[PDB]
This record gives structure tokens, sequence and C-alpha cells, in this order.
């Protein structure tokens, strides 16, 4: 699903870049002509601003999908790294808490000795 | 043939690479100026006596472009001492050397040490030219002096003034290098009436 | 025919030839002649005699061998310096007797650096002495000594106007000691030093006129001519580092936390790429200090959210937050301590929903925390942002904002 | 007296960095009985480290407050360039230690000879 | 057992059989190689299938009997005496004996032996063997033998041998060297011309 | 090339138009500033260094006797060491643009004659200058002068 | 898997690069041409910068397409993150601080044989290619026979949990297998040079107090001699100098070198 | 060990020997700085007729039964350990090494062993030290005082600025005799502390 | 307090600063020692006296332990060798 979505958006991102480049070229040519001798048709034109925001929207959607997948994969690998299941989670949280007590003790002592 | 003269004159003034590491430990005084000049003059004498009359001048243009292509002034003055003894011993006609020295397009006034040493050598070897050659040399020296600006640097002025002693030597009436009428004719052809 | 070939293992292609000859008057003595040979089916290139001023050590032999092994590596460096049009003095005996050094006079000025900065650098480079050290005698060190340092640091670097930087280079095992890569890397480091001197000169010129908040907010700490470690924060905890990477030809900033009061990070690690690009487009450090001072306070609040909430880093001062995937909100930081929040999924143009969609219904919660009218922004104080984002118990320790979206 | 207190201050500042290094190594080896031992070791290290701070501080105060009469000469004016009963006690101790070192050298020579002889015999017996 | 390679190097041009060895051996001496004695490899044949019995001088007491693709027996010299005693019972063949006799040159842990398979009374050909005593592992010490050969052999350097065969951690054996020698000998006997 | 080309074509059309920026500016100002927001928040030095980094044996100074303060720098330095102080001046004319036109020593044979030791030092130092590589430096001339004096001390 | 994690992290940067590169193309165009002191220079500078910006957009887009192919409860995650952070921080700190030690003096053996046996067994557990045979023919001083493939047969001579003498021998050679041939030579010059280099490594790897990391590093450096006869010198690219395979492996850098090529 | 006492000498004979072999472990430290001065160590192999030396830098030397060879070799090794001590001390006191040469070739032609060479700079710029020890002529140390500090150097009119008055200049020599401490390393750190910043 | 590059640069900075200031305190102590030794050549002599006495005591204790071990092994060997 996260890999699948990344695949789905990539063709769209290429399409959005193509339109944004083409629309920019049409707008610049019309603006130069208006200034220049050439008088160009009013036409549909299509606004450059609308395309540039669309490209940014697709970029955010892709980054959000990848960031979630990376966070989910990192959490899974860490979970694997660390008889009944309730006692299992109990001893894990107990180890986690005793490590935190050691942390707090070292911190408070090293901060009370000086500074 | 120019490859032959290339090998000769390049083998004259080669520089040692491995010296200045273990400095002066190599057992050999590098030929001082006199022995090096005698060997150079001998080898060039071999190539010159081998050489034909019609080929007498293109080699001299190569010699002067090789001297003017140098950068070290000691190297330039050594090869100019070689050319001076090559003229003095009678090996070289003392008109081709002077003409190819001055008409060399590397001789510009910005090359001030080259300017000074060149016009010093022409002051040395101009006394043997016939008078028509002295007239043409006077013309080309005046045209060389004419390219200097109205203002130049205050340090280069004395080395620039070395052409003035050649001019003072040619236009000197007691030395009698040429009839003075020829001298004023070349001058007034170059500075007509009303020109400073 | 009675000779010994002592090859130099450190610098190859160089062979010492020691020949022995019978002395006529003494039938029980020998004479030694030493020559310096070189090789390119081995082909010799040049040959030169060298023989001028318990008894089995032959002191002069070991002396000549050590002299050759110490001197010959400098010849290749001299040739490489001459081949790249770098004016350098010849190999000279240093003042402490025993040594070899190649003191450079002028460096090729630069590429891509302004003329006035080139002049300021060329009038401050006092010496560029190169020296050889290290086992096997293949490490080079260049000691650059600059004068008139623009700005000092908190460390003990406020001494006399002479800053000494040592640049070390160790070529690979192959590619012998005298090569092109050493001087190439040296020129690359010089170019990076110049491109950094640009920014240090700009900062030194802008130091007299400061908006008077960045002066207490930020302080310079070290200046090693290849790195700029500025330090900012209320307690001077956070630190930013400026450096020019010649490999990518772009400025590389590195952020850290050095101070006995801070969070778990520099708190600016979520905007590192946009700050990289920002400094790459316009190389000015005062703008960096200003944007850091403006964006630190909202970042301290937006970093403590539960990680549900997802932080999408958009362009600078435009950090995006998204509860789950359905909801979104835009954070527009501005000067004078104000943040404008937006509806998020809403579009700044024709009223259509984005790919995420799911228009956030309430909207007016942001108004009380002071139809489609969530799309227009709503400014705050950074203190109302602290209240809106720091987890308070409920009027589990959740935020106000996540209670709203929940 | 003061010249030995300065050496004490030197050894304290040379040992504090080693203590911090040992503390870093202990925090590194602490992966998640043995936890109690690691904790009490870290606490003892911290206590001895604070004691070392106090010792170096007090010796600093001592060497700073001493400032004996013979210090008018600033540094760099002391390096020599080109251009009683204490000595008797030193000589006596030197003679004593020389005699003891000669005797200890004789003992070491005898021990080395013994070991070499035993090794040679036990090697040749095979 | 140290990885070894044997190849035949053609005399070429009008160089006599002996003239080429003289030159190749001098080229080996020009590697700083020092002579370490002499080596004789004498082999006899039987038309029984086909039997081969070969004995390198490097091995003082062993006699090797190889049965083509079949197993090689490394046996004591009394093996030759048993063979002679059986002789009336055994097959004999007709003057197929082949011998390579040449100098041994040692170059820092590599022994190179260049010899002329003299058939009967008339020399024809040349066998080069390079052995590496330190290299117990084989089939991947090929890079070594190849580099050393390109150093001195140059052209006509062999692109391995099949005695290495399938890639394996199997140690090289004196039997393998003997199989190389047998293939080389079959080639001299039949190269002809 | 791919996917960008018309933009490339467009700007390659419209260079050397004087109004050019206006047009770019106009069509690109609002959207960007809407999306990204508001904008942003005597003697040459090489000779001086070469002098500063000499060996304390030399005591180089300027030359006000002949050309002074003009550009190329004439120098009378010294020889002060355990060696010999024969003829300390060795007048050296360093031309402008130092990393070229290697400086030349103005010869003075009037003082180096009359004594054999001075003639020997002159001969050996001249030969050493002949063997010196092209584009030599001032330190090179000073060092070869010193080593030539030393050779005259030992060879004689 | 870890390879997937890296591909996702690389991709996240590539999306950021594409967005930044597209913004750069438009942002630079808005500023337009700059004076540049010359007509030719200004035209060239604008074209060069625009083309570099356009190319960067293409390169960044291509990477994203290519990268597609490759790929009470919260307190627990907080504890996991802090554990990883402390591990990395303490590792870096211990490395940086033991690399530069200010200790200058010590003044301000007996060891259990079973402990040495346990240490040797732990070291033999790793490096499956190496096989170490413990034996004590003469006293508590242990003698280790270490077989490395079909390549080496090293004879380490422990006096304590300390390395004293090493004599490597060939695989085909005989260590005599019995009362151990401590004093002998390999009869091959390559293995003699390897013995010299092993004694050099022993003299190099000398930790003052801890007697285990020294043996660990010695065994790790010996294991590098498994690509012998099968590696090229990293200085001359040659396999044979004077009929010797490369004999030196740099400490801190398990690379091959002929000892004449120091390295 | 009895005659030469300045640097150090140590020897740890092996436990098990043979009838045709033995081994020692020579170490050359300093008196006070044992930790940092651990750069030169030897492992002699006393054969039946030859003594084999394996240095820590990967150098194998086959000596003779002749005592003079071994004595000269050990003297040269002590001379080299002397400069390695200064190197390891500069590494610890934070002094920046400027140059280090194990076998220098500039100077007087030396005895049985080749001379060593080191040059370090003070952490705070200006000051610097240089050391040259050899088997015959050794302990040649000279400090590099900064300019405008000796006040005896002849000034020049070409120097028209005060920026050039900060470089390390006159190269003054120091007498190693009539000094404090009891070891080359003791005297070297006392000299380093003397050229340190006065934090008294 | 209450990815890899951040901790990397942070430990670099703090460790290098700690090392510099430690080497500076060592330099100060060495300067004080040099001054006290050069200008008060009597406390250093007392230090040498104390060090030599401690060395002599340590040597005596070591030789005592060696003699105890030697006597033990002498008795052990005298016990054996018998029949
Ligand atoms: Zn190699």
């Amino acid at each position: 699903d996260p890999v699948q979505r990344y695949k789905m958006l990539i063709p769209q991102l290429k399409e959005s870049l193509q339109t944004l480049m083409k629309v920019a070229a049409q707008n610049l040519i019309q603006n130069t002509n208006i200034d220049n001798g050439q008088k160009s048709s009013d036409g549909p034109i299509q606004r450059f601003d609308k395309c540039l925001e669309e490209f940014y929207a697709l970029c955010d959607q892709l980054e959000l999908c990848l960031r979630l997948a990376h966070e989910c994969l990192s959490q899974s690998c860490d979970s694997a790294k660390h008889l009944p299941y309730p006692q299992y989670l109990a001893v894990i949280k107990a180890q986690i808490s005793c490590a935190k007590d050691i942390h707090t003790a070292l911190l408070d002592c090293a901060n009370k000795v000086t500074g | 043939m120019e490859t032959q003269l290339q090998s000769i004159f390049e083998e004259v003034v080669k520089t040692e690479v491995i010296e200045e590491a273990f400095p002066g430990m190599f057992m050999d005084t590098p030929e001082d100026e006199k022995t090096k000049l005698i060997s150079c003059l001998g080898a060039f004498r071999q190539f010159w006596g081998g050489l034909s009359q019609e080929s007498h001048e293109q080699c001299i243009q190569w010699i002067v472009k090789f001297i003017h292509g140098q950068h070290s002034p000691k190297r330039i003055s050594f090869l100019y001492d070689c050319l001076a003894m090559a003229v003095e011993t009678g090996l070289l006609p003392p008109r081709l050397v002077c003409e190819s020295l001055i008409n060399s397009d590397t001789l510009e006034w910005e090359r001030t040490q080259l300017w000074a040493l060149t016009f010093k050598l022409v002051r040395k070897i101009i006394g043997g030219v016939d008078y028509k050659g002295v007239r043409d040399l006077l013309k080309v020296i005046l045209e060389k002096i004419l390219t200097i600006p109205n203002t130049v640097s205050s340090a280069v002025v004395q080395q620039l003034l070395a052409a003035r002693e050649v001019i003072a030597y040619i236009l000197e009436r007691n030395a009698c290098l040429l009839p003075a009428y020829f001298a004023v004719t070349e001058i007034r052809k170059l500075y007509p009436e009303g020109k400073l | 025919k009675n000779k010994l070939f002592i090859k130099l293992t450190r610098l190859p292609q160089y062979y010492i030839v020691v020949e022995m000859l019978e002395v006529p008057n003494k039938p029980t003595q020998l004479s030694y002649k030493y020559y310096f040979m070189s090789v390119n089916p081995a082909m010799a290139l040049l040959l030169q005699q060298f023989k001028e001023n318990m008894c089995a050590f032959n002191k002069v032999l070991a002396h000549f061998v050590a002299m050759c092994d110490t001197n010959m590596p400098f010849v290749g460096l001299r040739l490489e310096l001459s081949n790249l049009e770098i004016p350098h003095q010849g190999v000279q005996v240093e003042g402490d007797g025993f040594s070899h050094a190649i003191r450079l006079l002028k460096i090729p000025p630069c590429k891509g650096i302004t003329e006035e900065t080139q002049k300021a650098l060329d009038r401050s480079l006092l010496d560029c002495t190169f020296r050889l050290q290290g086992r096997n005698n293949r490490t080079w060190v260049a000691e650059l000594v600059f004068a008139n340092c623009p700005l000092n640091g908190t460390s003990t670097r406020e001494q006399g106007p002479s800053r000494h930087v040592y640049l070390t280079y160790e070529n690979l095992l192959s590619e012998p000691v005298g090569g092109r890569k050493v001087v190439e890397m040296f020129l690359n480091d010089w170019n990076s030093i110049a491109r950094l001197y640009e920014c240090v000169l700009e900062f030194a010129r802008s130091l007299p006129d400061i908006p008077a908040h960045l002066n207490i907010f930020s302080e310079v700490r070290v200046y090693n001519y290849r790195k700029l470690i500025l330090c900012y924060g209320t307690t001077k905890g956070s630190s930013i580092s400026i450096q020019w990477n010649s490999i990518h030809q772009k400025f590389h900033i590195s952020l850290g936390t050095v101070g006995p009061n801070s969070g778990c990070s520099n708190c600016h690690n979520t905007i590192l790429h946009q700050l990289q690009e920002m400094f790459n487009k316009t190389p000015n450090v005062v703008q960096l200090l200003q944007v850091l001072f403006d964006t630190q306070a909202p970042l301290n609040a937006i970093n403590k959210l539960p990680t549900c909430f997802s932080i999408l880093p958009q362009s600078s001062t435009h950090i995006r937050l998204a509860f789950r995937n359905m909801y979104c909100i835009d954070i527009y930081c501005r000067s004078r301590g104000v943040v404008a929040i937006r509806d998020g999924a809403y579009s700044l143009f024709d009223n259509s929903k984005l790919v995420e969609g799911f228009y956030p219904a309430p909207g007016l919660k942001t108004f009380l925390n002071m139809s489609w009218a969530a799309s227009i922004p709503t400014i705050l104080t950074h203190s109302a942002l602290n209240i809106l984002l720091l987890p308070s118990p409920t009027p589990y320790l959740c935020s106000p904002l996540e209670r709203f979206l929940g | 007296n003061t010249a030995s207190l300065c050496r004490i201050g030197q050894e304290t500042v040379q040992d504090i960095v080693y203590r911090t290094m040992e503390i870093f190594q202990l925090l590194r080896n602490m992966q998640l009985g043995t936890y109690q031992d690691r904790l009490t070791k870290l606490q003892d290290n911290l206590r001895q480290l604070s004691v070392l701070f106090r010792k170096l501080r007090l010796v600093y105060d001592k060497c700073n407050e001493n400032c004996g009469g013979m210090d008018p000469i600033p540094v760099e004016q002391l390096i020599p360039y080109v251009e009683s009963e204490e000595r008797r006690e030193i000589a006596e101790v030197n003679k004593k230690l020389k005699q003891k070192n000669q005797q200890l050298k004789q003992i070491m020579d005898q021990l080395r000879n013994l070991i070499w002889d035993i090794n040679a015999m036990l090697a040749m017996r095979n | 057992m140290g990885v070894t390679c044997v190849s035949q190097m053609p005399v070429a041009e009008g160089k006599s059989v002996q003239q080429t060895v003289e030159l190749l051996t001098r080229k080996l001496e020009m590697l700083g190689a020092e002579k370490q004695g002499t080596f004789c490899v004498d082999c006899e044949t039987y038309h029984t299938k086909l039997m081969y019995v070969m004995h390198n001088s490097e091995y003082p007491l062993s006699c090797f009997a190889l049965f083509e693709n079949g197993p090689c027996l490394i046996a004591d010299t009394n093996f030759d005496v048993l063979m002679v005693k059986l002789k009336g019972f055994f097959q004999s063949a007709k003057a197929s004996k082949i011998e390579t006799r040449g100098t041994r040159y040692q170059y820092c842990d590599f022994l190179v032996k260049v010899g002329t398979v003299t058939m009967g009374p008339s020399a024809r050909g040349i066998s080069v063997e390079v052995e590496y005593g330190p290299c117990v592992v084989a089939s991947d010490c090929w890079s070594l033998l190849l580099e050393f050969l390109q150093s001195f052999l140059g052209s006509h350097t062999p692109g391995a041998p099949a005695v290495f065969g399938n890639r394996h951690d199997a140690v090289y054996g004196p039997a393998d060297t003997m199989v190389q020698y047998m293939e080389l000998f079959n080639k001299i006997r039949k190269q002809q011309q | 090339q791919y996917l960008c080309q018309p933009l490339l074509d467009a700007v390659l059309a419209n260079i050397r138009s004087p109004v050019f920026n206006h047009s770019l500016y106009r069509t690109f100002v609002p959207a960007m500033t809407a999306i990204h927001g508001p904008p942003i928040t005597s003697i040459p030095s090489v000779l001086q260094g070469e002098v500063a980094r000499l060996d304390p044996k030399f005591l180089v100074n300027l030359d006000p006797s002949h050309c002074s303060n003009n550009g190329t720098v004439h120098l009378i330095c010294k020889l002060d060491d355990k060696d010999l102080p024969s003829v300390p001046p060795l007048e050296l004319s360093v031309p402008a643009d130092y990393p070229a036109q290697s400086p030349l020593w103005i010869d003075r044979q009037w003082q180096y004659d009359a004594n054999p030791f001075l003639q020997s030092v002159h001969r050996c130092m001249t030969s050493r200058l002949l063997q010196l590589p092209d584009k030599h430096s001032v330190t090179a001339l000073l060092n070869t002068w010193a080593q030539s004096v030393h050779q005259a001390c030992l060879s004689a | 898997v870890s390879v997937n994690l890296e591909a996702f992290s690389q991709a996240i940067s590539a999306i950021q690069a594409l967005r930044s590169s597209v913004s750069r193309v438009f942002d630079c165009l808005k500023d337009g041409m700059r004076n540049k002191e010359t007509l030719e220079g200004r035209e060239k500078a604008f074209i060069a910068h625009f083309q570099d910006n356009l190319h960067s957009v293409n390169r960044d887009l291509n990477e994203l397409e290519r990268l597609s192919n490759l790929v009470l409860y919260s307190q627990l995650l907080q504890a996991y993150k802090w554990s990883n952070k402390l591990q990395y921080h303490a590792g870096l700190a211990s490395g940086l601080l033991n690399q530069q030690s200010l200790k200058r003096s010590a003044n301000q053996l007996v060891l259990p044989p079973q402990y040495v046996d346990d240490v040797i067994s732990r070291i033999d557990r790793m490096f499956p290619e190496m096989s170490i045979h413990l034996s004590r023919p003469n006293g508590t001083s242990a003698m280790l026979l270490v077989t490395l493939g079909k390549v080496l047969k090293v004879i380490v001579v422990m006096r304590s949990l300390f390395i004293d003498r090493t004599i490597v021998k060939g695989y085909n050679e005989n260590v005599y297998t019995e009362d151990l041939d401590i004093w002998s030579k390999s009869n091959y010059q390559v293995f003699q040079k390897v013995t010299d280099h092993a004694t050099t490594a022993l003299l190099h790897y000398q930790l003052p107090q801890m007697p285990d990391v020294v043996v660990r590093s010695f065994m790790t450096w010996l294991r590098s001699y498994i690509k012998l006869f099968q590696a090229p010198c990293q200085r001359c690219g040659k396999f044979l100098q004077d009929g010797l395979p490369p004999t030196w492996r740099d400490f801190r850098t398990l690379e091959a070198f002929h000892d004449t090529c120091r390295q | 060990a009895s005659r030469i006492e300045d640097p150090q000498i140590q020897a740890h004979w092996s436990n098990i020997n043979d009838v045709y072999e033995s081994s020692v472990k020579v170490l050359i430290t300093s008196q006070g700085y044992e930790q940092i001065c651990k750069s030169i160590q030897l492992q002699l192999n006393i054969g039946v007729e030859q003594i084999r030396v394996v240095h820590r830098d990967g150098r194998v030397i086959t000596l003779s039964y002749q005592e003079q060879e071994l004595q000269d070799f050990l003297l040269s090794q002590m001379s080299q350990h002397q400069v390695h001590a200064v190197q390891q001390l500069a590494k610890v006191m934070g002094w920046q090494v400027l140059s280090f040469s194990n076998h220098v070739g500039l100077g007087p032609i030396e005895s049985i062993g080749n001379a060593s060479a080191i040059t370090v700079a003070s952490p705070s710029g200006d000051y610097a030290i240089s050391v040259r020890n050899g088997p015959e002529s050794g302990s040649k140390i000279m400090v590099q005082f900064p300019r405008n500090q000796c006040k005896d150097l002849p000034k020049s009119d070409v120097l028209q600025d005060n920026k050039w008055s900060h470089l390390r200049g006159p190269f003054k020599e120091v007498q190693w005799n009539k000094m404090e401490g009891r070891n080359f390393v003791y005297k070297m750190e006392l000299l380093m502390s003397a050229l340190s910043p006065c934090l008294l | 307090s209450q990815d890899q590059e951040e901790i990397r640069t942070g430990v670099d900075q703090c460790i290098q600063k700690f090392l510099d200031i430690a080497r500076q305190t060592e330099c100060f102590f060495l300067q004080k020692r040099l001054q006290l030794s050069v200008q008060k050549p009597e406390q250093v002599i007392k230090e040498d006296v104390s060090e030599l006495r401690n060395e002599l005591q340590r040597k005596d204790a070591l030789v005592q332990k060696h003699l105890t071990k030697l006597r033990h092994w002498q008795q052990v060997l005298e016990d054996i060798n018998v029949q």
C-alpha cells in the first residue's frame, strides 16, 4: 500500500511537471508578446499559479506517504530487536523503567556535582 | 635541420632537476661560462660550416626566436655572448644577426631586459656592417623606438634607453659608419618637417 | 663490475649506485664512488657522480642514502607545483638546520569569488609552508598563517593577529608521494576557505549594525578558517555549523546541541533541508540568525506533539502538520512573533478538496483559541501556540489541538 | 611541599579524564543482578569523581595562595640559553641504592641462569 | 603438494630444440633465479587399456602409475621391480618411453623447470613446470601462476589446466602434477610433424 | 531536454529583449510570493613575504643609491653568518609582476677582482646562476650565493 | 529489512530535492539577468545557471522513479529511543576519548587457567574458518595451534593470557602434532616473513590492562591472512615481488602490501 | 641499562627457551612518561649464530655475534626512541607536530645510527620547539622565539607594517645541560610548560 | 535531558573542548612544577628523597616475598627426591 501509493503518484508527478513547464512557457510567451510587437490570442491560457500549487500538493502527498512508511518500518525493526504475553510486556517495561531510573540517577548526580 | 640546431642549443642550456635535493653533492662543476661558450661555438661552427648559403638565414631566425623565447636573462645573455663571439670570430656575417635581432617580433619594449641586452649586442656588432646595411638598421631601429608610448614606467626607462646609444653611435660624425646625408635622409623620411 | 644498486623503496625509480675501486698505494683499502641513477627492459635516464666531503658502518653511504630518501620526495612536489603555474620557492634548508620545505609565494587567486574578497585574502596570507612528515615519509602538511582575523570566538583564540591552520594530506599507497591529487585537494580546500571567507567578511561588516536581538540571541564560538560554529538559544545551547563541501560545491550546515539546557535535539532538524537550500541560494548568515530566532519558538512547540500527528516539512516558515492523513494544517511563521494557521486540506484557489480531502469541520476553535472560511489564515502570538500545542490535562495529557481533531 | 602538591594536582587532572573515560565505557556497556552491579559501580565512580574535583580544587587553592617570595621572574626569563647537608643525604641514599641495585642485579643474573638451565634440561630430556 | 602448471612452448623460427632451451633457461636466470640441482622425469608405457608409470627426480623414492582417467598409485621404487617380474605376464608396448630432462631454477618460493621431451634419442618440443610449495590451496592460486608465467613465459602462456577441474577446496596432489605430465606427453607423442 | 524543453525554448526565444525581466517578473511574481510567502528576512606583498621568511643570515634592504621607490626593487641585502662577508651588496633588481621575469643580478666585477678568493666566488656563483632553472626566485639567488661562497671556502 | 529502510530514507530526501530544485528554477528566473560587466558574460551566466537548474530537476525526478523500483505504550517507545541514543552517544564518546588519552604513568601475573580456556573458546566461537586447539604440554603456559583454512598453521605461545611467540607454518608442513613443535622454521621464505609480521603485530597490539582485546585483535589480523596468494598489493598492483606474495596487512586497515612497499 | 640511564631500557626474557634459540622483549620508555612513550619496542631472537631484531615498525634486521654490532644497534634504537618520546609527548600535551623525520640527512654526517628529527609548535601559535638526537651528536634542541620578542634582530626598512612582527623568528638555542627533571622527557615537558600560557 | 549526525557533531565538540581544557590545566600544573623546581631547589630534592626511600622499601618487600617463596619451594623439593 505505501509502496503501491508511491508507484501510483509517480506517473502523476511526471504529468504535473510536464504541465507546469508547458503552462509557464505559454504564459511567458504571451507576456513577452504583449510587451513585444507580436499580438497573441487571448485564448484559455491556463494560469501558471494553479499548476505550481498542484505540483506542490502532489509532492507533499508523496513525502507524507514515504515518511509514514519509513517510520512504520523503523518501528517494526526496533520491535523485533526488543511464556505469557502480558508478563512479556511487563518485563520489557520493567527493564525500560530501570534503565530510565539509571538515566535519571546519573543525570542528577552529574548535574549536582558541578553546575 | 632545424631539429639539429634544436638539439644543439637545447643541449647547451639544460637545467639540472635532481639538484637542490642533496645540494652540491654531485661531483661535477657544471661547465662555467668560458668552456661552455667554447663548446657551443664549436658545435655551432660544425653546423654552420655544414650549412649552405641560402639556408644561412632561416637558422638565424630560429636562433633569435629561441633566444627571445627564453625567460632567464642570464640564459639570454649567455646566448648573446655566444652570438657575439660567433660574429667576432668571423663565422657569421654581421648584418644577418642584427637584422634578425631587430626585426624579430618578440622584441617589444615591454620585454625590457631583452630590449636592453639586444640593443647592447647590436651596439657591439654594428661597427662591421656596410653602410647601406647601417642605413636599413637605422630605419628599423627608429621604427622600433617609435612604438614606445609618451609615458612609461620610471624603472624601465634606463633599459629602454639602450636603443638611444645605438642611435647616438650611428649618427656620430667621427665614427663615420655611413655618410651623414643618408642618416638625415632616413630621419627626415620618418620625421618630416613639422613633426617633433 | 663491482657495484651495488641501493634502490629507494619509498620513492621508486631512483637507484643509488655504489662502486668500489682498488686504491694503488694501499693494497688493503678500497675507494667508494656514489652515483645517482634513475630508471623509467629497464631504461636508465640520467646519471651523476656524488663523492665529496669499528670501521664497517661506512657512514657516508648511509648518510647519502638517507639524504636521497629525504630529498627526492620534494622534487616531485616541486615539479607538480611548477606544472600548475603556482609560483613557489625552491627547496630550501629550513632555519632549524635539518629540514626541507617549499614555501609558496602566491596561490592562483580563485574561481567564482569576488575581486575585493580575493584582495582581502591575498593581503592576509602570510606563509604557505609545506613540510613532509609521517612514517614512510609520505604525509604533507601546509601551515597557512592568516592575519587580521575578522571575528574571534569564545574559545581562547583572541590572541595576537596570527591564526595558524594546518592542512594535512596523505596520498594513497600508489600514486607516489609527489603527485597531482595532493595539490588538487589543497586548491580545493583553499577554494572552500575563500567561499567561507566571503560569509565571514559579510558578517564582520554587518556586526557593527545589528537589530540588537540577534546580538544576544546568537554568538560566534570558533573560527578555524574552514568551519563556522555559531551558537544560539536562550541559554546558548543550540549550535549551527557552516562549511563548504567542494565535492558537491554547496554549503553544508550541521546542527547540534552544546549547552547544559536543551531538549532532546537542536529542534531545528525538521527544517534542515529548506535551510540548506535557503543558505545556498543567498549566502548570508544574518538572515539565517533572523529566521532561526523567528522559527525556534514555534518549532519548540511543534516538536513536542505526539508522534497520529505527522510533520510534513514544506518550504521554510511553512511547516505542515497533519492529524492522521485526513486532516491538515499549515503553519505560517512571520516576524514579531506571529503564526498564521490555515484549514490545511483546503485549497487556496477554486473550492475543491485535495487528495487527502476531508475538510476540517470546526474551524472556529482556532478563533476561540485567540462555511469554507477555514481557508483564510488566523494569526497567533507563539504563546497561544504554546497553549494550543503543549499537552494540558483536560478542561492522559493530550494537546488541545489533538482533542479538537479527535 | 608545594612542588609535591603541584605533582598531586597534575596526577588528579591526569586521572579525572581517565575516570570520565571509564564512566563513558560503563554507560556504553550498559545494554538494557548485573544491573545493580553496574548501577553501584557508576555511583561509586561518580562519588570518587566528585572527591577528585574537591581534591583538585583544594590543591589549586593551595598552590595559588602559596606564591612564595621567590617568584619575581616571569616565564621565558628562566630558560638557560647559550649566550649542603641535603646533598650529603642524597649522596648517601645514592650509594645505598647503588649497592642494593648491584645486589639485585646479581640476584637477577642467578635467577636467569637457573631458569635457562632448567629450561634447557627439560627441553633436552625429551 | 604445491600448485603446479606444465605447458609446452614451441621452439619457433629456425631455433634448434636445444638452442631454444639454452635461451629460455638464460631468460629464467635473468629473473635472479638460482639453479638448485637437476631434475629427470622418465616415463614408460604399457598397452594395458593403457598403463603409464612416471617418476620425477624431485621425488626420490616414489614411482607413479597412472591409468588414464583411472586412479594414480603413488608407490615405492620396488614397484618397478614388481612390474619387471610381472613383465612376462605383462604387456610391454613398442618404444613409447618419453623423458623430459632440464635444469631446475628457484625464484623466491617458485621452482621453474624447462625441459625437452626428448623422445627416445631425438628431442622434440619443450615442457615448462612452475610449482608453488607454499600454496597448499589450488584452482584459485591460478592468478599467481598466471602472473608469474606472463612475467617470463610471455606468449604461449597456458590458460590453466583441467587438472584443477571443478572448483573445489580439494588440496592439490602429486597425482595431479603427474596427470598434467601425462597429458603433455600424449601431446608430444602425437603432435607429429 | 525532456519535460523542460518548451520553457528552455521560451527563454531562448526572448533573451536580448530589453523588457525581458518585466515579463518574467510579472508572470512569476504572484504565485511564488503567494505560495512561498514574503521574501527574505608600494613594494608588492609577495616580496614583503619573501623578505619576512628569509634566513636570519640575510639583512635585505632597499636601494636609494640608484633607482628608489619606483616599482622594480633594487636590493642590497648582506652576508652575515659564520661563513664569509665578501662583497655583501649583490645588487638584485626584482622587476614588477614577480611570478614572472625572474630577477637579474646586476654584475659588478670591479670589486670581485684584485683578489683570487673574490674571483673564485664570482666564477662559481656565475656558473651556479647558469645552472639555476628558469623563473628562479630571490631566495634561490641568495641560497646559491651562500653555497657558492661555501664552495670557494672549501675547494680552495 | 534494513535495505528497505535506507531506500525509503533516500527517497524522502529525493522528494525534498525535487521540490527544492523546481522552486529554484522559478525563483532564479524571477530575479532575471544581472549586469555581469559584459554583454556576452551576462547572457552566458543566465543561460548556464538556468540550464544547471533545469538539469537538476531532471536528475532529481529520475532518482525518484529509480528509487521506486528498489522500494503506558508510548513510554516503551521513548525508552527504546533513549536506549538507542545512549548506545550511539556512549560509543562515539568512548571512541573519541580513548583515541586521545592523557594518561602518562601508572604509579601515582596470576590468572586462572579456566578463565584463559574460556577466553580462547569464546574467540574460537567466532571466526568459523579459524580452528584453535588448546594444549598445555609444558606448565600453565598454553600453546595454541591455529589452523586457517588450507593456508596457515600458526603456533601461538601463551605464557599467560598474553601472546609471547608466534611461528606460522604451512598447511602441508608438519607441526609434529605431539610433544608441540614450538621451536622450528617453516622452510619457506614467505611463511618466515609472515612469522616476522606476526611478531610485529604482537609488538603492535599491546593493550596495557585488558588481556582479551589484544588476543581478539591478533586473531582478527590473522584471519586477514586467508586471502593470501589471492590478493594484489595495494601499492604496486603486482602479485609477486622477488617471488613473494604480498606479506603485510596494515594494522587498522586489513589491506595487502609487500613489506618492501611498506604501506 | 647501568651506563645509559637517560631514556630507559627494559627486558623481559621469555619463559620457555630452547637449546638453539631464545627471545627477549626490549622496551625503551621514559622515566616518567611510560604510557605515551611506547613507540619503540624490540623482540630479539638470539639464535645459534645470529641475533634477529623485529622492530615495531615492521623492520627486521639480522645482527651478528659481534658485540659491537648489537651495541651500536641498541644505541641507535635508543636515539630513535628519544625522538619518539618527544613525538608522543607532543601528541599528549596537544602540541601540534610540524615535522617528523626518522632518518634525517641534513647536518653533520653521523655515527653508527642515523640522526632523528622532530619539530613541534605550541598550541597558542608563536612558540615552537625542535629536537635532533643522534648516537654520536645528540640533544640539539632550539626554541623558536617569535619576532618583536627577542629585540636583537636587525630591523629592515622594507618592512613598513606591524602585521609581519608576529611570525616566529630568531630561532634561539637552549642548553640541555644544567636543566631540571632527571629525564629527557621530564626536561622536555618542563620546557613545554615554560613555553605554555601563564595560568598561575 | 527530558539523527546520527547530531550526536556525532555534539560529541565531537564537547570531547574536543574537554580535551583542550584538560591539556591546558596540565600545562598550568607543569608550569607551576617548573617554577617551583627552578626557584625552590629543595622541595624537589625532598621529593626525590621520598621517592628513593619508597623504591627501597618496595624492593625490600619484593625480596622478602621472593625469599618466602624460595624457602617454601626449598622445603617442598627437600620433601621429594626421597625414596
Ligand atoms: Zn607491492
